[PDB]
């Protein structure tokens, strides 16, 4: 298994160190939100974590008060044997205006609609276990939680980091050799599908287990339906 | 050729199809596109529904993978690109941006082809129209076929953001002061109502509505932002007004008084500078909460240019005079610049700000290499030790100068930066030569480049 070796070495911060050729393609920018009115006068800070596929980190996506309020709503809703040790909950916009505000903020940043997106998933991770590499877009040959929604496959993932983790807990992409480190109040965003609608198999990823601390994270998965005008197709691939 | 009531168009039959149909919606698609696959059954369902209703509106599709030149002729860069053709006009086809469902398509088409103004039989229909929107317009014509009523309907079809109404009922006229034919704009702010004055033409009506459809002074929030920036007003004025400021109401009233002179030309906006939600906007202008209250003016015509008053006396007269001087081209653009540090040149790496950038970077005797960075940028933080080591290497060089500028707090006319870090070299010359550095961000790469005279 030179798979577990690669996964664990990436979790330890080892592995691929970007070549100056790859690194010279990464930049920071003020994100205009693809000319979203709000963000024309108040742009967010965006930093490139990877050039291809494009993986970006957005700063100051949530304040400590918004984070704590989301944690308070989630905590009671959090909590075949389960080896991976974590808890999860799904939040509705009616739970608190904070939930509705973050959903709208994510729509402004990505340029994608939250009207077809999944509920705000809040997950807390306990030290240990193991989270296996997978693709967030589920296979179309499967009878999962996507055909019943009729919203299509998950076109993008918006991962918010809601806690400072003492050590561990990176999000690792084995096929890229990329590890994305937790940073409270920041969010990491990448597309799971190409312009064509077919799955981007470069985006295979897994969560490193938490070594010391408690990782709080909130995920927002956007679906392809409703994005036809927001993210049009591009010729051939 | 017709597939499920959708006309199959090609370069050979396209001109014939546009001439044959007064109202034609055309989808430019590609068979591999996920969005086009999902749209196809809804597009056919909408076409079948329009055919079952006996509508003159027809739906058509063009495969852009086979009809490339035809798709290129209409600037099709994405799929699906949907364009509506009215009266066979190929010069200005309207792009369809609304929902992907068959009902959204049908509703979009009927809203554009339908009555420019809704017929109001009574005062209850007129009140329901005025309550349905923040701004609503009603035309009062005894004869709906009169030439003034036709010019009103032409103005009504040119405006999509305001719901229009038309009435011939004398009760509706009598509602408040209308004795004869005329037009009235209703609004949920300020005076609540504006009556049209002058000759009833399409041009006079649109100019009157454009001038009176916007409130005097608007509070900047995430809810008001889309209305402000979705609008065609490309000149805006912002007042950063802390809620903790003495005589908040009086200073806000001075801004309102000035705004009356520029209705429809410059949009007046105020924002609470004490609130944390408004921090990104303060940071975008390079402003601190202690520098508030402050006023800034912006032009959104492609290159967002900022302007600031020469006097920070925030009276109704000074705000009016600043706006007039801007409109007269008498005010120069404001480029942000920090205070020049006393020790800017003491270090091997020279510190630049907007104020000294020009005389340092464009020194005819010096080969200047400048790092344009952001303090919060991870990649800039990683470059900083390499840049310091480069500065330390060339510190005693006769003509090479290593420099850096915080581009989040400094704007310069010569160089515009939109990524961080951006590295530009200014060779020793008076013809303002600039060479962009696109190589590896290593001390080795920088030496090769400097030693080659900016060639490598």
């Amino acid at each position: 298994l030179p798979e577990r070796d690669v996964y664990e070495s990436l979790c330890r911060g080892e592995g691929v160190k970007l070549t100056p050729r790859r690194q010279k393609r990464l930049f920071c920018r003020y994100h205009h939100g693809n000319r979203a009115p709000q963000l024309l006068i108040a742009p967010f800070k965006e930093e490139d974590e990877w050039d291809s596929p494009h993986i970006v980190r957005y700063y100051d996506v949530m304040s400590d008060e918004e984070i704590e309020r989301i944690k308070e709503i989630a905590k009671p809703k959090l909590a075949v044997a389960s080896y991976r040790v974590s808890k999860s909950s799904w939040l509705e916009e009616d739970d608190d205006p904070v939930v509705a505000r973050v959903n709208r903020r994510m729509q402004h940043i990505t340029g994608l609609t939250v009207k077809t997106a999944e509920l705000l998933q809040v997950a807390n991770y306990g030290v240990g276990g193991q989270y296996e590499p997978h693709f967030d877009f589920s296979r179309n040959d499967e009878r999962d939680t996507f055909k019943h929604l009729g919203t299509g496959n998950r076109v993008a993932t918006f991962l918010n980091y809601m806690s400072d983790v003492e050590a561990g807990g990176a999000t690792v992409f084995p096929d890229l050799g990329a590890a994305i480190w937790p940073k409270k109040g920041t969010a990491v965003f990448w597309y799971n599908l190409l312009r064509s609608g077919e799955g981007d198999y470069r985006t295979r990823h897994a969560a490193c287990p938490v070594l010391v601390g408690c990782k709080w994270v909130s995920n927002k998965w956007f679906h392809e339906r409703g994005q036809e005008f927001l993210r049009p197709c591009g010729s051939t691939e | 050729e017709e597939e499920d009531h959708v006309l199959v168009l090609r370069k050979s039959n396209f001109a014939e199809a546009l001439a044959a149909h007064k109202y034609l919606l055309v989808e430019f698609y590609a068979p591999w596109c996920g969005h086009c696959k999902a749209l196809a059954p809804e597009y056919a369902k909408a076409a079948g529904k329009l055919k079952a209703e006996g509508s003159e509106i027809r739906l058509a599709k063009v495969d852009a993978t086979e009809e490339s030149d035809l798709a290129q002729q209409y600037g099709v860069r994405g799929y699906p690109t949907i364009k509506f053709f009215r009266n066979g006009d190929t010069a200005s086809p309207k792009e369809y941006t609304a929902g992907r469902e068959a009902d959204d398509i049908v509703n979009w088409l009927k809203k554009r082809t339908g009555p420019a103004a809704t017929t109001l039989p009574d005062g209850a229909a007129a009140e329901s129209l005025v309550e349905s929107s923040e701004v609503a317009v009603i035309g009062f014509f005894k004869d709906v076929e009169s030439d003034s009523a036709k010019q009103f309907l032409q103005a009504a079809e040119a405006i999509d953001d305001i719901p229009f109404g038309i009435t011939s009922n004398s009760d509706v006229f009598s509602k408040y002061q209308l004795d004869k034919d005329g037009v009235v704009l209703f609004k949920k702010f300020d005076e609540g109502r504006n009556n049209f004055e002058g000759e009833v033409t399409k041009e006079n009506l649109l100019d009157f509505i454009k001038h009176n459809q916007l409130p005097l002074v608007i509070e900047f929030t995430e809810q008001t932002a889309p209305k402000i920036f979705g609008g065609e007003i490309k000149t805006h004025i912002l007042l950063f007004l802390p809620k903790s400021v003495s005589d908040y109401d009086g200073k806000l009233s001075n801004f309102k008084t000035a705004a009356e002179s520029f209705k429809g030309k410059i949009l007046f906006i105020f924002i609470d500078s004490d609130h944390t939600d408004n921090q990104r906007i303060l940071e975008f202008f390079g402003l601190k909460k202690e520098e508030c209250p402050a006023v800034r003016l912006i032009t959104l015509e492609e290159e967002m240019t900022k302007y600031k008053p020469e006097s920070e006396e925030l009276t109704a007269e000074r705000i009016t005079e600043f706006c007039h001087r801007f409109l007269e081209g008498k005010i120069k653009p404001h480029l942000m610049s920090q205070e020049l540090p006393e020790d800017w040149d003491k270090q091997p790496v020279k510190v630049l700000v907007g104020k000294n950038f020009e005389d340092v970077a464009f020194d005819e005797k010096k080969n200047v290499f400048v790092e344009f960075y952001a303090p919060w940028c991870g990649h800039c933080k990683q470059l900083a030790p390499i840049w310091d080591k480069l500065g330390e290497t060339y510190k005693d060089h006769e003509n090479i100068v290593i420099a850096k500028m915080d581009s989040t707090a400094n704007e310069v006319e010569a160089v515009k930066v939109h990524s961080f870090p951006t590295l530009k070299f200014f060779p020793a010359s008076a013809d303002r030569t600039v060479i962009d550095y696109n190589g590896e961000r290593t001390l080795d790469g920088f030496k090769k480049f400097l030693e080659s005279g900016g060639q490598d």
